[PDB]
């Protein structure tokens, strides 16, 4: 006995299902260790880390919601993107979009 | 992306599927809905969700909520699911999800510069309360039911004098006057009743004119017939509710006289067991009728071993009789009974006894509604096991006829529900916040209309707000004129009306209190069942269709030792 | 801890016991708020410990006698009455003459 | 029907005949009459006799009182009588009987639906007390007064600073008007006085136009011949009080001189023993004239075996005086003298001395006015016996005489008596409620314009409000607008006239002092004795008609160590 | 006539040439100027100066001082000075010699029969404080801050939430409606912060006319370039002032960035260092900028044994951080470097620091602004000896340095300098009194708008304020309308235009900001330092003209152990 | 004494610690709030002692077990925090998983 116990019922959770994704090769080229979050436009990341900008367009890590994915500097590896939903306009970050798309 | 449900759990809290212990007792609930859209969560916190162009839209104030409760398990009578909860205008927005139109789907609570975020993942939500048997003996009493969960308290008294000692009254418009302007002060919200013993209509109508959303009938003042009718009669006329507690002495006429003097008309009997007053032996037969809107006050629940040895010098204190007078003490015994006390629990159960109270300092709890309340539903669970309504394995419609009782219920019987009562559109937003290892006993936080008014907190000078000493201290929700706009005066449409608002310069929102006629036992939530019930004149057993109904008392209660320092 | 109101207000019950538990000690006769405070904080932990309202009843009305307290006190003590956290919720514990 | 006389005692309260031992003193007290009709008394409770149709009648708001204190004993100075108190519009109604004119004989004071009850049954009922030596050091001053059973006080300061530290003073129009705008906060009624230690009368005037319904003149501001008939000049034009604390250093005159530059005119003598301040070491001698109004501080009240040895520290801090200056330690000493300590009790038990003040946190204790004042009556009586004006075997008229002290005297001296003062019909009801044994001590209840401010509280979430802990905590009467309806902020006539408290918007209500000028000696009630006294200038022996007034110190006094856990 | 400057010191206080050591503190300051006139020095008791005719004159309250607080030894930004000092309207009137001048040569403050006097010989007094680095989690916070000495709070907040547990930010209409209403019931002045990150201008100026004086970009809610150009635009158009607390993750750029997007224009920085939130771990380069106002919070002052260890768990709890999650704690260790920690001493030390803050219950102790500020003084004086500016023997120039890092610069940098921030003529009175002995650490007295507010205060029931205990308690003006008159509730322009004050009914003064966008660091007293800093990306050493600024850890600091009990 | 809120605030944390320490004397298992308390106060006697953070987080971890407790209150207790006056100031003390 417990208090406040949970019963979690076992097995998984598939995230952000029927929605377009996309895998790049990102590398940090900066001298200072770099974190994206789940829901930042990917496209519009630190200039320091080097990857496909136009393929990123539109797209934000495929992660848990409110998780991140580190960058160390120097680290190169492969992240999957999933894409942007509802109206799809990207407003903010460095102010390269400011609209739809 | 996948995610197993456990690390899920831990971090947005339960979903659809998962089951949830309330506090250290033996019922369970289930989540039966989500309305998220998995991988669409919002979170709040340094690289979280929560951020300007992400989870946070470009929208003006007026197309977004002030306030969002992110991925909170709602408890309440018509469901437990998993949600976030929108606040706007100190008034319940929506319940849905939460997020950025721009960039996320399904966002029905939109979130903007003007939002400000309450994290519940993990936590319990639920309404806040309802105590409909106060006694306004002393203001502290308001701070102690709000800690405790509730935020709506009716009754009535002048302060700690005789007649507020034992009756639930705000005698006259003097008085009634002077209470309506000392509620601007305290931090929940707050209905008169006014004395209602007297064979005259218009020294009723008078107390209503003047500010009170009810009228209390009390024995001590003298529960006869004629003042019975004649309330009730005024009742009818100003859309006011009636508050019963009946003749113990048996002097005027048994029960049968008195709910013959009643007519059919709408009325709530107070403590309808008996011990907190009425017809001995059996007052408890009312929950019968539909006209009556049963409750119980709270010493007597749930019944335990220690029950019947406290409640004599209770008793007698209370309403002011002397131990050393025969007849005094004749009257108190014969209001205690083991065979009706341990029935009462088993009729709250099958929804025969439609709320819970305190009866505060006057034979009852002011901090102990709720806590009671859910005791009660435990010690059923384990003695009659799961209820005919209950599908699935979870004590859910359990839960759902339990909180029932001291929510919409309470709520309906006053004519307060188009304003309180449940977590639904448009009722302004009074929300309790609950860690599930301690619901029902002491909240993590209480907002009042939109606005935290009282919450643990720790160490005011420390790093953050957590390191101890950790005790209950008012927020800004309870200050000055912020408490005004976050807290609801009721008044009775006729003094609405009359301008009494004006007149005492009542610096707090007003509510006027309606349907408080038309509402009957059907109208119940959850607790909607009349029987056929007798008791025994001379053994005191209580029978429903013939069977006796029973219960046996509790050695040890769940929500007691672990939680309480003393 | 999280401490309400009410157990807030106990721990100034619990604070002037133990004054006139110390004073007791010295040999003192205690006077009128020193025997309430007393005889209260002792019914307090018998709920703690576990002890039923009709044991503490007749426990409470030993704790000091007429030769412990000041002249008049025991006539201005006519009971003594505190709620506790027993093991099955909050009960009043009634205590009358406490003092013989 | 018959009853025997203890078991109506035990029911009703004490009868005409009964003595009663006024807490641990060796005072007692006979009722000397009551207003009741023998088996027509009303109680509340179940089934008691105000019920609808019995003790309580059909009549409306306007033709019944709001409150009813029954079967009340009443010490006041004009008697000592068993009789039910109506208050009505915040104000006495009537000392009488109380009930249903329907069915009972002899009813004054009518009971309805709009009347609330309090049970006096045992009790001993007081006015508030008046104390006119404040010092406006802390708000907190305010709290602990009202405990005390004060319901009124007069003095003037701006918080703890210097200047309020030593002297009774609220100096100009900023200050005087910031704190009549703190006043109404503050749960009891005020007065406030100004500085009136200068020479020039618009300075003087201009303060009594910002609202100060006194002026103080102490001798740390310079009590000169000068400064003390320029503001009896404008107290004459301007219908106010003015408070002396003489030249004690014997600077610019002596006694007499002083005397001569009052000129006859009315005024009111702060510690008139001398301790607190004075004329060393004769400003005793003042008492003797017919214009002067004579009070004591109670730090000397009443001789005791420890007085002397904790008067020159206290005296030392009070008025900011330097041990290590040999002329400030020499003043200190030729204001503590064992003779005129002891006389002032002697004094005050023939009524030479008329009032009892405190002079709070400036040689003086704000919660044992009335305490140390029943104290001195105890040890008078000890030592004296009884009083020449003594009828039958009881302490009735010394008990008078000593209640007078502070409750109608102070009224009187500071042109307050047409609101407040003493148990009379029309005045404002301020009332407390006693239980014998803690008389004088610590009351049951306080009462203030009809609310009860405060008043001892047991645990909030009891059953009941009897359960431990018990202590005093703030009721309605002491919340918001209650408190403002419920408390009189008293104002000069020239300030209530220039819209002073539209202006400052003060929201309590306003009263107006009068009658300041033309108050004397033979006014004092039960205490007007003009004695022919004497001072020696080198053994400060006092002496009154030759006769030597001395005293013995007492070793343990009543009214303490039983009461008090520190 | 003559006397021994030891004798003149014990009675007046120390004069030109005396030092006094600071607390238990190694600094040491040295009176710089005495502005009295030896021999006519104002000292108030009995058979004192200030009496009738001699120290005080026969002027009218308009020509005379409502308060002089005599014999005071100011410590301020210009100066370590002997002097009187005159308050009149609430407002500083004048410092420099007080007395009468019909018969006192110099005289400057005239004291009249409307004058209140402190007495301030032997004390130190300074002007308020002001912390700019306010998180609303409770409205307890108020007190405690005015206890430490601290008059004046900007921040934001609505109460206990997730969105204030984190950022400075009362997000939108609504709350900052409420807020404001709510303020009017503290007793300090205040100013609030609306959440500044979104990329609609339109968004953050509906919230500067609702009410804030400033907008805070979190990046909690996103510290994006966007974001923050957004903000610095509606800042240069509205006269508002922008906080920022930068991008620690480097997820939308370097400090370089960030840097880029400021564009030059004015803003200040919170915890400069980055230990409370920044770009790891370069964001201390921000000090070389003329444009950037730095702060620091108070955990990392001074650099202590314990600091580092402490940290870790402070940062996860106030950030809503998840321990179990990787990424969530390699970024709260990124912030945490000892390299920076000791470096910000020192920058403080050589004025490359303009501010100190507290960062209130979010990585931050509010009471303890004050007191951390001079332990780094002493402990760079005792690691770095004098500084170049110190002339004499004394350590007054670093004590004006220091001191005006939470006084006049937060005011300066928040635009709230026309009002308070120092001790000039006509700033408002807010004056904190202290004994030598606990300056920094315990007040004796803390006046607010000319009236005390709070201060310790002994047994309310004693003969004199003095006997224990002794601990803080609320005085007059903290009280209902006499705070309202005595506090300050400060707006933008547009606000007060818009009518803000009037429609939400605001009971206290009112005052609005400006000049918060033509401040400079070159502005900042004492403390305009713009240095050639680096810090190395790998060892994050920091270095200034490519010397390696450090410091080494105290074991044990002043003002600690022995003032607190606990 | 000059007793500042905070000071008050902690004495009332002292208070609760004297009764769970009482308490634990007489054999009971302690409850949530009552170990909450203990355990606090010995970390800010400790403080006063002059002992390190460092030293604390872990030595209060040692203060009560599993069996000197009533059953859940471990996982009620996921950490303790409080802070006190350490010979170098203020410092926060967190204890994870106190009771083992
Ligand atoms: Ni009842
Ligand atoms: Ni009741
Ligand atoms: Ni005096
Ligand atoms: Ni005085
Ligand atoms: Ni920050
Ligand atoms: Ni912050």
């Amino acid at each position: 006995m417990i208090p406040g116990e949970y019963h979690v019922k076992p097995g998984q959770i598939a995230l952000n299902t029927g929605r377009a994704t996309c895998r790049v090769v990102v590398e940090n080229h900066g001298d200072r260790p770099i974190q994206v979050g789940s829901h930042y436009h990917f496209a519009e990341v630190n200039p320091a880390l080097k990857f496909d900008r136009q393929q990123a367009a539109g797209y934000r890590l495929n992660i848990p919601a409110g998780t991140a994915v580190r960058f160390e500097p120097g680290q190169k590896r492969e992240v999957e993107l999933v894409a942007f939903a509802g109206h799809r306009a990207v407003f903010g970050f460095r102010g390269e979009v400011m609209g739809p798309l | 992306s996948n995610i197993s449900r456990q690390a899920y759990a831990d971090m947005f809290g339960p979903t659809v599927g998962d089951k949830v212990r309330l506090a250290d007792t033996e019922l369970w609930i289930e989540v039966e809905d989500d309305l998220t859209t998995y991988g669409e969560e919002v979170k709040f916190g340094g690289g979280k969700v929560i951020r300007d162009g992400m989870g946070q839209g470009q929208m003006l104030a007026a197309d977004c909520v002030d306030l969002v409760l992110t991925n909170a398990l709602i408890v309440d009578h018509w469901g437990i699911v998993k949600a976030d909860i929108g606040v706007k205008d100190g008034r319940i927005f929506a319940i849905g999800k939460a997020g950025n139109p721009d960039i996320q789907p399904n966002v029905t609570i939109p979130i903007g510069a003007a939002t400000e975020v309450i994290a519940a993942e993990g936590k319990i939500v639920t309404a806040g309360g309802i105590d409909t048997h106060i006694h306004w003996i002393c203001p502290q009493q308001a701070e102690e039911a709000l800690v405790s969960g509730v935020t709506t308290m009716v009754g009535g008294g002048t302060g700690p004098a005789a007649g507020t000692h034992a009756t639930t009254c705000t005698p006259g418009p003097w008085y009634i006057s002077r209470m309506l302007q000392a509620a601007d002060s305290l931090p929940v919200n707050i209905g008169l009743l006014g004395k209602g013993n007297v064979s005259q209509p218009d020294a009723l109508r008078e107390q209503v004119a003047a500010g009170v959303i009810g009228l209390k009938i009390q024995e001590d003042w003298g529960a006869t017939p004629a003042a019975i009718d004649c309330a009730l009669t005024v009742a009818d006329e100003m859309d006011i509710q009636v508050a019963l507690h009946s003749d113990t002495l048996n002097e005027s006429g048994f029960v049968e006289d008195t709910l013959a003097a009643i007519g059919g008309r709408t009325i709530h009997t107070f403590h309808t067991e008996g011990a907190g007053g009425g017809h001995a032996p059996d007052i408890i037969t009312a929950c019968a009728h539909p006209n009556i809107l049963p409750s119980s006050t709270n010493p007597t629940l749930p019944y335990t071993l220690n029950t019947i040895d406290e409640h004599l010098d209770m008793l007698m204190v209370c309403h002011h009789l002397d131990p050393d007078i025969a007849e005094d003490v004749a009257f108190a015994e014969s209001r205690i009974r083991r065979e009706t006390i341990a029935a009462e629990d088993v009729l709250h159960d099958l929804g025969a006894f439609s709320l819970t109270s305190s009866d505060s300092q006057a034979m009852g709890r002011v901090g102990e509604v709720i806590l009671r309340t859910w005791q009660v539903a435990h010690r059923m669970k384990v003695q009659r096991g799961a209820l005919a309504e209950e599908t699935g394995d979870n004590d859910n419609f359990r839960v759902k006829r339990y909180i029932a009782k001291y929510t919409i219920n309470p709520a309906l019987t006053h004519g307060i529900a188009h304003e309180v009562g449940s977590i639904e559109v448009g009722k302004l937003a009074d929300l309790v916040v609950w860690s599930p290892a301690f619901f029902g006993v002491k909240p993590a936080t209480v907002i009042k209309g939109g606005m935290i008014a009282i919450a643990p907190m720790g160490d005011i000078n420390a790093s953050i707000p957590t390191p101890q000493p950790v005790h209950y201290r008012p927020m800004f929700g309870a200050l000055g004129s912020a408490r005004h706009h976050c807290r609801l005066t009721f008044l009775s449409q006729a003094a609405a009306a009359n301008g009494v608002a004006e007149r005492l310069n009542l610096r707090s929102a007003i509510a006027v209190v309606k349907g408080c006629r038309t509402v009957q036992k059907a109208d119940m939530v959850h607790n909607s069942l009349q029987p056929n019930i007798t008791v025994d004149a001379q053994t005191y057993e209580v029978r429903v269709d013939g069977e006796l109904i029973t219960s046996e008392p509790a050695d040890v209660l769940p929500m007691a030792q672990r939680y309480f320092l003393f | 801890m999280e401490l309400t109101p009410r157990e807030k207000d106990k721990l100034l019950l619990f604070t002037a016991a133990l004054v006139a538990e110390r004073r007791l000690a010295r040999g003192l006769k205690l006077n009128y708020p020193e025997s309430v405070a007393l005889i209260s904080a002792f019914i307090m932990e018998g709920a703690r410990d576990g002890k039923s309202v009709a044991s503490l009843m007749e426990e409470g009305r030993h704790v000091l006698t007429r030769e412990q307290v000041m002249e008049g006190v025991p006539e201005m003590i006519p009971d003594i009455q505190v709620e506790a956290t027993f093991p099955d919720g909050s009960k009043l514990v009634t205590v009358h003459n406490p003092i013989i």
